[PDB]
């Protein structure tokens, strides 16, 4: 609930960000609105993906280390060390 | 185009959905 409200807010404002204003260039638009023209599954896949150190991923680095201290938690809780 | 914005993003989805 906590992870996907934080992600979803900025999910949020990062749009915000992209469609303020490229008047400088226009032409990167399609990269840049890429995300948020893929369909949801796909976009919790991306947003997902800052397991070992691809880093291609949006995902803001707090956000990154509060899903890595909880994997960590319920790997412990699983019991693989 | 048209239909990829009318595709809402993952923000505008009830949050239950997103979980």
């Amino acid at each position: 609930d906590d992870f996907v409200a934080k992600l979803q807010d900025n999910q949020r404002f990062r749009y915000n960000e992209v469609m303020q204003a490229l008047n400088m260039s226009a032409a990167l638009t399609a990269r840049k609105t890429k995300e948020f023209r893929s369909p949801p599954q796909e976009q919790i896949n991306m947003l997902l993906n800052f397991k070992d150190d691809k880093s291609e991923c949006p995902c803001p680095e707090e956000i990154r280390d509060q899903l890595l201290d909880f994997h960590e938690d319920l790997m412990t809780h699983c019991g693989i060390e | 185009v048209v239909a990829c914005f009318r595709m809402a993003p993952l923000y505008n989805l009830p949050r239950h959905r997103a979980v």
